[PDB]
């Protein structure tokens, strides 16, 4: 049973621009468990990134919080990379403060 | 707080 | 209010070399509160809420105990399993347990539960009665008559009703504060043309406590699902939950849409529109 994982990128707190914050990567609905999940700032990983200790829903599907402080800026673009054994590349999301 | 889950498969 | 304890079990087995993965959480209602991962430094249940930090030595070398217990009980079992299923030595399984109780509002028991699947899969559950097994295959009839030998069933249903019930109510109360209060959503509404004719209006709810909650959209106050988008409810990441709905609207319609709002901390629900 090979579950792939819903992504969701997003702030704690609404986003203005040039005010520190904590930027996002939800991923839900996988399995199994192992999962490469990395934030990343104009393509670049950023280093010191947190996650929450490993649950599960109803239906035994994992999820995770991925999280990192951050300020949004007008130049600046975020996003989330994720690899799992169900996908044949990364995928990247981007990060919309509008979502 | 937990209950004990001693017995296995 | 209406209140629930759960525990949460994952073991991963680590074919190529070593033990498997252990990661086993505490909840009250929608709040983590004792951890213990087996690739942490301490080796110990740890505390994740300032409620239960009150509780003594006993406490923690107590739950420590069981849950180093439990991590060797999910390590016999995926080998058995293997066995069970002729599979290879090569692969990495999973094993995964939950069980729990909730009271209600008078915080008296209403029900109990004890679930466990192999490799994401039922594999065998309690049954309501909490006398009974609900066994998915022929593997599990076998662990079925092993747990009805070991007279398992007689001793969680002792659990759901007594322990967990007893010490789910001693948290309430040592943890009044937060696990007794209630966080409304914080509501707004946000606006975003798609052309000339389009628009997006998205309904947001935000910093909310506990997590179930009700979005809903009507049209000329009847209840509309076409040209609509529901977020899974996320966690914010200091306690509290977020999600929202949108709907796709002709510009210049947007008063003939409202967004309602259904939420534990909510006396009545609340109604948004543009």
């Amino acid at each position: 049973i090979q579950r792939t994982p819903k992504i969701q990128v997003y702030s704690r707190h609404p986003a203005e621009n040039g005010k520190s914050n904590f930027l996002n990567c939800y991923v839900s609905g996988f399995h199994p468990s192992d999962i490469e999940v990395d934030l990343l700032k104009n393509g670049e990983r950023i280093e010191k990134v947190e996650h929450s200790d490993l649950s599960f829903s109803k239906d035994w599907s994992f999820y995770l919080l991925y999280y990192t402080e951050f300020t949004p800026t007008e130049k600046d673009e975020y996003a989330c990379r994720v690899n799992h054994v169900t996908l044949s590349q990364p995928k990247i999301v981007k990060w919309d403060r509008d979502m | 707080r937990q209950a004990s889950l001693s017995i296995s498969v | 209010g209406s209140h629930s304890m759960r525990y949460f079990f994952t073991s991963v087995s680590r074919p190529g070399r070593g033990e498997p993965r252990f990661i086993a959480v505490g909840y009250v209602d929608d709040t983590q509160f004792v951890r213990f991962d087996s690739d942490a430094a301490s080796q110990r249940m740890e505390p994740r809420a300032p409620w239960i930090e009150q509780e003594g030595p006993e406490y923690w070398d107590g739950e420590t105990r069981k849950v180093k217990a439990h991590s060797q009980t999910h390590r016999v079992d995926l080998g058995t399993l293997r066995g069970y299923y002729n599979q290879s030595e090569a692969g990495s399984h999973t094993v995964q347990r939950m069980y729990g109780c909730d009271v209600g509002s008078d915080w008296r028991f209403l029900r109990g539960y004890h679930q466990y699947a192999y490799d994401g899969k039922d594999y065998i559950a309690l049954k309501e009665d909490l006398r009974s097994w609900t066994a998915a295959d022929m593997a599990a009839q076998t662990t079925k008559h092993k747990w009805e030998a070991a007279h398992v069933a007689e001793q969680l249903r002792a659990y759901l009703e007594g322990t967990c019930v007893e010490w789910l109510r001693r948290y309430l109360e040592n943890g009044k504060e937060t696990l007794q209060r209630t966080d409304a959503p914080k509501t707004h509404m946000t606006h975003h043309a798609v052309s000339d004719h389009e628009a997006t209006l998205r309904c947001w709810a935000l910093s909310f406590y506990p997590a179930e909650i009700t979005l809903t959209w009507q049209r000329d106050g009847e209840d509309q699902t076409q040209d609509t988008e529901l977020v899974e409810t996320r966690p914010a990441g200091d306690g509290t939950f977020q999600k929202w709905a949108a709907v796709v609207v002709p510009s210049g319609q947007e008063q003939r849409y409202t967004c309602h709002v259904q939420h534990e901390g909510l006396p009545k629900p609340l109604t948004l529109r543009w």
